[PDB]
């Protein structure tokens, strides 16, 4: 976790809960959710994302339940920084089957199924491994953009 | 340029403006000896190549070590993130920010 | 000999995925150049037929033939001379100062003989040629043999 | 030292001396790494720092521990000075082996082995001595911006 | 004699790049010259010769071999006379005024005699030349004599 990552997950935080007084409640988590559009939240959704804590979410629990879910979460200029070594001349998107070969055969996570998987949302020239950049940005922040 | 490679008689050929001139049958014999000669000398310095080729994969396997991780770990987060409320909600609000 | 080596079987203990303690006779030619030792392709090939060993079908190991077939392939590092190797290129471009052209150099060492791929050729210039497209060997074949 | 850099390292040393009593103690190292993200920042980093001074960490006993490691630090407007009189014709990025000839042929301190290490983090452009600007950079400010 | 001059000392540690008070035989040339003494380099190299001392083979020094070949060498300074210099660059070009055409003195200086390369012709013609290709030779011997 960098700072920067950090002072996210603060702001994060702070537009979630509302009362301002450090922990995020259920009513918190409705008024969020209802100030995005969500008219028809039901509490059990929201019982669910407290079902994820042992205590009421303050920062830290915030942090920790958000550590132990992104143990492997990278951000957009080193996943970018992995990829220019993948691409070392520069500017183009590398091969469909060249990510796929490279995936499997210098680790067990990059094995095929999963890369059914990387390609079928992660579209096209994503999973193909020709363009680049777009998979960084979904990475780091999810759906699409 | 082609007759660059083989391990033949390098002797036993001669090039001019129209054409090569080879000999056969005891330049023929030449050359062949040659030719066993060069396995030898090419067959030993193909090794050291061959060897020290795969030499080079062993440190860019090695580099390459851990941005894979970085990479591995990276995704599998993200699969698992992408569906969780709070995620999504930081993502909508995410812009917001400043 | 012991001098007895015993980081030869810790290193084979890197190279086996299985953690068996055995490895296929198909990592036997890249490992024994891993303990320091340059069998030719062919002569790792020879060896292998020569004792009725099939590297075409699977293959399993013990550290009790890896051991032997080490120890037979490490007599002929004698055959590594870099007079050779640096007359080898000094004959292979004109005037006195030691380049060959790019394409030259990864054409004859992915065509010429064991054939290195590509990949593997691209790999070995990377860094000692320059955007010039002459690779100056003097310091190529002074790196080459740095590992 | 000019004025500036010196109120840069008051500023500095303010911000790591959280007690504000103008003495920089292990507590104040550990919790202004805290406060930056480091929860797990040991009591042997904490006493490698203190066992770099004779005597408590105050703000002239922080400047002569600065001044001693730092008795080559260069402002980048000295740096960007030395490089515009390198490159008297404005605008381009010097030649890679323009600045490796003349760093050894002018200077010990230009030697190849040191000008490969220049080129081992200091990236290519700068590493060759085409870019620039960068370098300048990361010479008053470290690690990749 | 010391008048003990202990700055010759003083600028052998700044010509020695390891550190150790020798300096090797190929550059005793430059550094007698930056010393306040100019033997030509057939001079520099004869001398060596002389004392069967083979500046081709690597070579270290030692101040006390450096110190007697500087005093032997400085009483070779009574050659440098300015009125030959004025009067040979005013024998190589016509009329009454001194000015050398920019590339004869360029051709010159790289290919007559002891050949001086035509990157240090351009850095010694480097501001007494200007853009007319006409070197005014009085200024530029007055500015080669100042250092």
């Amino acid at each position: 976790f960098d700072e920067t990552e950090i002072e996210d997950f603060k702001e994060a935080f702070t537009v979630i809960d509302q009362n301002a007084d450090g922990i995020i409640d259920k009513d918190d988590l409705r008024e969020t959710f209802a100030a995005m559009g969500r008219l028809n939240v039901k509490n059990e959704e929201l019982d669910a994302m407290i079902k994820e804590a042992s205590g009421p979410i303050n920062f830290t629990v915030f942090l920790t339940m958000f550590g132990e879910k992104l143990k492997g979460a990278d951000p957009e200029d080193v996943i970018m920084g992995a990829f220019k070594v993948l691409d070392p001349d520069g500017k183009g998107s590398i091969k469909k089957s060249f990510l796929e070969e490279l995936l499997t055969t210098g680790g067990g996570r990059f094995t095929p199924e999963e890369i059914k998987n990387m390609w079928a949302a992660f579209p096209p020239d994503v999973a193909g491994n020709v363009d680049y950049k777009n998979i960084c940005y979904v990475i780091t922040h999810g759906e699409d953009a | 340029k082609l007759l660059g490679g083989g391990d033949v008689d390098h002797t036993q050929y001669a090039f001019g403006h129209t054409k090569v001139f080879f000999k056969a049958g005891l330049l023929g014999l030449l050359e062949e000896m040659r030719d066993d000669k060069l396995a030898e000398i090419i067959t030993a310095t193909q090794a050291r190549c061959r060897g020290f080729l795969m030499r080079v994969e062993y440190r860019a396997m090695v580099e390459r070590r851990e941005s894979i991780f970085c990479i591995q770990y990276n995704v599998r987060s993200f699969m698992n993130v992408k569906h969780w409320p709070w995620m999504k909600l930081f993502f909508k609000i995410k812009p917001l920010l400043k | 000999s012991k001098a007895a080596a015993d980081d030869f079987k810790e290193a084979f203990l890197l190279f086996d995925r299985t953690g068996d303690a055995k490895i296929t006779a198909s990592q036997v030619g890249d490992i024994a150049r891993a303990l320091g030792q340059n069998p030719t392709n062919a002569e790792i090939n020879k060896i292998l037929g020569n004792p009725s060993k099939e590297e075409m079908n699977a293959a399993a190991i013990t550290f009790e033939e890896f051991l032997p077939m080490l120890q037979a392939a490490a007599n002929n590092k004698d055959q590594g001379t870099f007079e050779d190797f640096v007359e080898g290129l000094r004959v292979f471009d004109k005037e006195g100062n030691g380049t060959v052209m790019g394409a030259e150099l990864r054409h004859v060492l992915a065509t010429l003989g064991e054939k290195m791929t590509e990949e593997e050729v691209e790999e070995l210039m990377k860094g000692q040629e320059d955007s010039n497209g002459c690779i100056n060997y003097e310091a190529f074949v002074k790196h080459i043999m740095s590992v």
